[PDB]
């Protein structure tokens, strides 16, 4: 017993003690403790199946114990919820001695289920006689601290939660007292002293329960340290999903853009509160925050009911940063009138923020106007898309977007108008700016005998900040391309150039496997390369890909009539005649 | 993009998730209990043994 | 001018160059490569 009883002090020779007991009972079990100290080493390897074995010897004998074999008892049917013989054994270790802690703190947690249901009888008869008969025990000191907490005593909290830390030395309960200083500090917004608690009440004791790490990763979101947060807050959705567990990854989101590994739990974590209501205001707005990426149907739908619930507890005014995304939804819809109604009603509510300078509703109607402007260009109302884009640089001439669509409504009409010109000048106030400087070759595109000196003009940026650029070296390939179908491919010049382009396709081959426009390339080399057998194969990959590309419903008939299969080549001609581009395009009828 | 208000704090609160955990009591590891075969001085299996309702319903693992 | 920053923070970018040239499927390109290492092979 001396020996067995040693091992348990430091944790170890654990099945050593437990042996060492055996050993009495195969010298002498004549008594009980000898075999219950085999049941609370059982117990603590949580086979409470053996610890109640070596229990149900004790009650049976039962020799000299004021230590209330039946506390133990009761502990054990705390565990696995046999609750009412813990009851009943908490209550004939009362009536042997009233005096003792364990039943009355047993009972105390016992009834720590119903708060609101039994509050007086746990928090005086259930806890201050504990403190009374022991004002040491940091059970009750832990207790009384959170029922001071919903009891909003946030200052004898402080006063015993310190030691409740101290005269405890196991830790989950000095975990539990950090983690109770810390909501204690938090409420109190005492922030910095209580983070370091919450880190310490994870440190202590982990696997027990999940309160320290939300304590944590709330706490990263003060001091901008939300990185942790996301990753101690996948263990609370480790430890078990909830509607709370959502909401702090939903607005802690790192997810941006194709990054799944925030984004996909956003999916979940969204649809999990989508059918809920714990009072969801801005869900469907977090809902729709990540679905402008996927389908706009989905986002139109959260905007519509998000529209209504902020009329229910308050007839409040939909904010318009909300109502001009809407409308810059319905803008890739066919709802372009009332996408029109939209930034209108948007530029009003901006309005209507009179004063809401430190929100920048100026700033908001600046790019409300932008995407109306935008919108006009869709209705081809090019008059006053250049009033609005011409108000807006006049009191922000700062700004390129609107430099470039001017330039490119010119480009519309030409190149070498003060399109181009608007397009130099947005280099000029931004040379760094990838793409206008990638529209500026893209004038250069008109002019074809510029194609060699297009080099020069696609190296600018080049530099490997604005690199990679694939973009622009799809155009370089584009560029290179069109050099083909000369004469001088016997004189190895295209072979070389037909080489050359199929390196530039390697590379934007191996940088992006899911390009489309390169694999486009790669086939109308090898077509020119004469292998038309091996070329409608890469292009049903893109076929099946998008057919929304006018090039490959070309090239695909090519390859037609160069089997004369006319009558597969034709119909799919005029089915590229089936864009609102134009009624006579010359070079398809060729 | 919204200008989401900062939850640096709980208001809820987390109360839904926090009574219900039931807290284990681990004050003393051998379970509360001075674990002796020396302070048993007395014994009630001299004549005569005690043996209350409640203690035989305590008695049984699982009978209910 | 804070009007700058004022806002390219605000917005966001879901529509950008670079992904229209990628595919919205999933498209690989061993495939694309094994046929380029195969008229390799009559070459």
């Amino acid at each position: 017993l001396g020996r067995a009883c040693f091992c348990l002090l430091e944790g170890d020779k654990m099945d050593q003690a437990d042996a060492q007991f055996h050993f009495v009972l195969n010298q002498s079990p004549n008594n009980i403790p000898a075999l219950l100290g085999k049941a609370c080493i059982s117990f603590n390897k949580k086979d409470y199946r053996g610890a109640l074995a070596y229990y149900k010897k004790a009650l049976r004998t039962n020799p000299g114990c004021p230590a209330e074999v039946r506390l133990g008892m009761g502990h054990c049917f705390v565990k696995l919820n046999k609750l009412e013989k813990a009851r009943l054994a908490f209550s004939r270790a009362l009536e042997l001695n009233s005096k003792c802690v364990g039943a009355l703190v047993g009972l105390a947690v016992l009834e720590l289920n119903n708060k609101e249901a039994d509050s007086i009888k746990n928090g005086v008869q259930l806890l201050s006689r504990a403190y009374t008969i022991d004002p040491s025990n940091p059970m009750v000191l832990n207790h009384l601290a959170n029922h001071f907490f919903f009891k909003k005593d946030y200052s004898k909290v402080q006063h015993l939660a310190l030691h409740a830390f101290h005269n405890t030395e196991v830790e989950a309960m000095q975990a539990e007292s950090c983690y109770q200083l810390a909501r204690s500090f938090h409420v109190q917004e005492d922030y910095d002293q209580a983070f370091q608690y919450y880190y310490q009440a994870t440190q202590f004791a982990s696997s027990s329960f999940v309160l320290p790490f939300f304590g944590l990763g709330q706490m990263y979101i003060y001091r901008g340290d939300k990185e942790n947060a996301s990753q101690c807050f996948e263990k609370v959705l480790k430890a078990y999903p909830n509607n709370y567990e959502t909401m702090k990854i939903l607005g802690s989101l790192y997810a941006a853009s194709e990054d799944q590994e925030k984004r996909d739990i956003a999916k979940g974590h969204l649809k999990k509160v989508t059918e809920q209501y714990p009072d969801d205001v801005e869900a469907w707005i977090e809902l729709a925050q990540i679905l402008e990426q996927t389908d706009i149907q989905g986002a139109l739908s959260a905007y519509g009911t998000a529209t209504r619930i902020l009329q229910e507890k308050v007839q409040a005014d939909v904010p318009p940063e909300i109502l001009n995304n809407v409308g810059a939804l319905h803008f890739r819809l066919g709802n372009l009138g009332e996408a029109k109604k939209y930034f209108l009603a948007s530029l009003d509510r901006a309005k209507a923020e009179a004063e809401h300078d430190e929100h920048y509703y100026n700033a908001i109607s600046v790019t409300t106007s932008y995407n109306l402007a935008r919108l006009y260009e869709a209705m081809c109302e090019f008059h006053e898309a250049e009033k609005l884009y011409k108000n807006i640089l006049r009191e922000h001439p700062n700004y390129v977007d609107c430099y470039l669509r001017l330039g490119a409504m010119a480009r519309d009409k030409g190149n070498f108008y003060e399109a181009s010109d608007w397009f130099k000048e947005a280099l000029q106030i931004n040379q760094d700016h990838p793409d206008a400087w990638s529209l500026i070759g893209n004038l250069h595109l008109a002019k074809q005998e510029w194609g060699p000196g297009q080099k020069k003009f696609e190296r600018i940026l080049k530099q490997p900040s604005t690199q990679s650029d694939t973009y622009s070296m799809l155009a370089l390939g584009n560029v290179w391309l069109q050099t083909l179908h000369q004469p001088t491919r016997d004189r190895e010049k295209e072979k070389r150039h037909q080489d050359r382009a199929l390196a530039i396709y390697k590379q934007v081959l191996r940088n992006d496997a899911k390009n489309l426009y390169a694999a486009n390339g790669i086939g109308a080399v090898l077509a020119h390369k004469g292998y038309f057998r091996e070329a409608r194969d890469v292009f049903a990959q893109v076929r099946e890909a998008t057919a929304d590309i006018s090039d490959v419903w070309l090239n695909l008939a090519h390859i037609y009539v160069e089997q004369k299969q006319y009558i597969s080549a034709v119909q799919m001609y005029e089915n590229c005649l089936r864009k609102f581009y134009k009624h006579q395009n010359t070079e398809v009828v060729l | 993009t919204y200008p989401f208000d900062q939850n640096r704090f709980v208001q809820y609160k987390a109360t839904s998730l926090e009574k219900q955990h039931k807290h284990d009591l681990l004050t003393e590891p051998d379970l509360g209990v001075t674990i002796d075969l020396i302070n048993p001085d007395t014994y009630r299996i001299d004549p005569n043994v005690l043996l209350d309702p409640a203690d035989e319903k305590l008695l049984e693992e699982e009978i209910q | 001018v804070d009007v700058t920053r004022d806002i390219v923070s605000r917005e966001r970018v879901w529509r950008t160059r670079t992904t229209i040239l990628q595919s919205t499927g999933k498209n690989f390109s061993k495939n694309i490569f094994a046929i380029l290492q195969s008229v390799k092979a009559r070459e």
